[PDB]
């Protein structure tokens, strides 16, 4: 079962921290690479960052410097630290490779909100 | 145009304000005589009408608006006592004059407001002050809203003034900044300065080291004839559109699209040490993304992948339709592999082997040396 | 942070000036009193102080030397008479006063307007009318000289206002104009448009007739053996600015210019009747040029010369470095005729010799046939 | 001798109207394109018109429905109508086919004023 399922999301007010997990089962990690996108409603889901098999690393002009996406090879995982979080960036946000991205077969994400409660 | 239609607008509201105004005075005035009534008819009248005959011609109107305000205030004045108030509406008409006027005509700008001053010393005295015409106390009361008045029109007109400004100014950065977004999308910053200055200087730049990768189709012909040619421009688009993508996201940069051609090249606006292990790694990812994309005959497309290294130059060339380019040995090397490539397989020349064994696995087959992947060992 | 600095010019400007014009006073004055002299001395001290000390943060600042204002013209006011002239900068300052602060706090400054016109109603009533400190005549100057600098000061800050927009706008123009021109050279205007839509749309454009010629040097490799990079791409360079003048003189249009190759397109944009023998006039007097100039080394530089027509579809692919293309199986055709041209010669296939064979001449040897030249005879 | 004359250059005040003339010999107009330039100082010597072999006429975004360009065969000329003429028009005109423009082989020119006088 080629799967990846998502975690960490929840409830959080304005200038908060997160730690996003996503952890696949069917592939190895070193070979492939890996992205977070995020869906909000008023677009279709945008990449926000991007890690190579390497260590490069890329991110959206919106979000550079403040979420940084790390991986963790023997857990088979990928982590994305989320920092000085905004109001844009309520969504749900989802972890792929590109093979599945364009195939269209996702798992079912993570919730992120971020307001006062 | 915009500045006359600023002036205009301007001139206009002032205009309306300004007859609202004088109205509530004359409603409210009571048993004060039929000789000041027939001046404020004309007055009124006067000041209804140059909005409606703005457009007769050049700047004498608004000009003959300023006249009449002045004739029909100094008659007003003289009648009536020095404590009514009209020594406080040349004052505002004094700074308002200045911005309803262009700047071209200022110097006479300036004039118009000595003007005022000259009178406004002569109306404390030559006037006859506290002249008593009916009821005094209407006068206090018709100080009282001279001075509200006064106030009002000025904070109106101007506020007026610099909405219209700000509004102006808003559309202005938002059609210059799409323009921009896109410019800034079709070639690189740096050399959209160099290209912008109005001196013409040819742009050679020379790169010790870089990688090329290029990419094509096979049997392109074969699908064109059994598909109409508006859905294979778009099936082309589509599969463009998934290769930028991925392009964007590893960080390369691709130079052009040449009908079924796919170029790449890596290192070249800033140089790194590790650009031909980011190629190949991009590589890998491009055959596999191209492999699981499927077109509309439902025949996978298969994709012949060559790649090469070396230095280069980069620079526009021509005086009309610039684009940056890029040359070198490496853009031939890369052809003839790319041309000589067997269908779904990524070959490089001996001297990629040479850097590209150590974290990459070649095998098999100038002597060439197909790509098959990265170790799985880490 | 334009608009912050032209509020921030303003204001030091403003203070600048009040500061010059009650310096005149106080040193005009005579044996006025020294109680008025103490006040004097706080209020131009605090007026000139309050610029240098503009930067602690907020908007306090400006409010705070309006305070100041309107607390020593008060205090100044109520000892004095009321024919000094107090009155007078009220209402100069309630009008002055919107222009200062920005339209985000356009309620305050109402408000601000509506304080000072509370006090001129009060001040004729409240304060001792015709108070007489000592000589009344420098009194009733100080009036005049009120009058005078009631009007310059509003005049002088409104066109300092004015100019400093009218330099920005210019500025923003001059900057947006150069960059809308760039992309007006770079692509053409109608699909200009379309590409600026935050809109994105598949753009596909179908066209029954076109003729494309395609034009190439040959043994490129073997001169670029013997001279340097650098050199070479300025030939290029040199070679397509000549062509590029000659295609816009004759008013066809190029697509693009790829290493050797140059590819020009006739009637997409806009059909015609005639597009083929245009294009074929062009050929002629393109290879002319050709054969005229001369290359670093001294050789000739030979061109292969393809024509081909047919329809074609245009339009943009990709979602990132976007340029207009073409396509069409006269694109397949040109290209090649092009590689199996002879050197220094102009060929097109049976269908083009059906149309060019009543006005230019082809000769000799799909069946193809040579384009000698046009007819002598006319 | 492939030469090439120009004339019908003087003086005249903003607005008059002038006619250019230029004739060659040494080669054949009907199969040759044509163009006239102007040289003020501030710049090299720019396109203006342009007529092809064939009919087709262009013109200078600067210069456009002002001036004309026509040809005459049989007296192997090319003119220029010139119309409306402003300050910035006063400078030196040349003619020249394509080759001859790169070639750098020109004539004398003709001078053209405007001014009032
Ligand atoms: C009916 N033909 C088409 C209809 C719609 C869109 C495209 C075509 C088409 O024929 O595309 C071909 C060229 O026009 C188009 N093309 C080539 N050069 C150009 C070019 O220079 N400009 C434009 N706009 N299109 C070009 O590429 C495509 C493939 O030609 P190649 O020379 O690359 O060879 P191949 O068929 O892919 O086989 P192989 O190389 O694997 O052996
Ligand atoms: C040492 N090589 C160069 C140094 C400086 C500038 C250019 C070159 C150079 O090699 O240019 C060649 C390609 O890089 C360059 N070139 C080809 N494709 C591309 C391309 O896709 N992009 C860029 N930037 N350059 C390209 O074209 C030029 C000729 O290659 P062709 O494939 O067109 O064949 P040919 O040698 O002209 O002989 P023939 O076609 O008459 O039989
Ligand atoms: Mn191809
Ligand atoms: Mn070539």
């Amino acid at each position: 079962q080629w799967q990846l399922v998502e975690s960490g999301g929840g409830l959080v007010q304005a200038g908060g921290s997160l730690r996003l997990s996503c952890t696949a089962s069917g592939i190895i990690l070193s070979i492939n690479s890996m992205g977070w996108y995020r869906q909000t409603a008023g677009n279709e889901r945008e990449w926000v960052a991007f890690s190579t098999a390497g260590g490069s690393t890329t991110y959206a002009d919106s979000v550079k410097g403040r979420f940084t996406i790390s991986r963790d090879n023997a857990k088979n995982t990928v982590y994305l630290q989320m920092n000085s979080l905004k109001p844009e960036d309520t969504a749900v946000y989802y972890c792929n490779t590109p093979a599945g991205r364009v195939g269209g077969t996702w798992g079912q994400g993570t919730p992120v909100t971020v307001s006062s409660h | 145009v915009a500045r006359r239609q600023r002036v205009l607008t301007i001139t206009a509201w002032l205009a309306v304000v300004v007859t609202g105004s004088f109205a509530l005075m004359q409603l409210a005035t009571g048993a004060g005589g039929w000789y000041i009534a027939l001046i404020n008819v004309f007055t009124a009248v006067t000041f209804a009408i140059v909005p409606l005959l703005h457009r007769f011609g050049g700047l004498v109107a608004p000009l003959t608006f300023i006249g009449t305000a002045y004739v029909a205030i100094f008659a007003i004045g003289w009648d009536v006592g020095t404590d009514a108030g009209a020594q406080f509406f040349f004052l505002v008409a004094a700074a308002l004059v200045v911005l309803l006027v262009g700047i071209e005509h200022t110097a006479l700008a300036v004039g118009l407001a000595a003007v005022a001053a000259g009178l406004v010393i002569a109306l404390e005295f030559l006037v006859p002050p506290d002249t008593g015409l009916q009821p005094p106390w209407a006068m206090s009361v018709s100080f009282v809203l001279t001075t509200v008045s006064a106030c009002g029109v000025a904070v109106a007109t101007v506020w007026f003034a610099l909405r219209d400004t700000a509004r102006a100014e808003a559309v202005m950065e938002a059609e210059h900044d799409r323009s921009e977004a896109l410019l800034a999308n079709m070639l690189p910053a740096s050399i959209a300065e160099r290209l912008k200055e109005p001196e013409r200087n040819i742009i050679a730049d020379k790169y010790d080291e870089a990688s090329v990768l290029f990419a094509d189709i096979v049997g392109f012909t074969e699908r064109a004839s059994s598909t109409a040619p508006a859905d294979l421009v778009r099936f082309l688009d589509r599969l463009y559109s998934a290769f930028d993508e991925l392009v964007d996201q590893h960080g390369l940069e691709k130079i052009k699209v040449s009908g079924d051609s796919y170029m790449v090249v890596s290192g070249v606006p800033r140089p790194r040490p590790d650009h031909t292990q980011a190629l190949a790694d991009f590589a890998l990812d491009m055959t596999n993304v191209a492999a699981q994309l499927k077109d509309p005959r439902g025949n996978p497309v298969p994709l012949r992948v060559g790649l090469a290294t070396g230095p280069v130059v980069a620079g526009v060339v021509g005086s009309r339709r610039f684009f940056y380019d890029v040359w070198g040995d490496a853009v031939n090397v890369a052809s003839r592999m790319e041309s000589t490539d067997s269908v779904g397989q990524i070959q490089v020349p001996d001297e990629v082997y040479e850097r590209l064994k150590d974290d990459f696995v070649l095998r098999e087959r100038m002597r060439t040396w197909y790509l098959i992947g990265r170790k799985v060992a880490a």
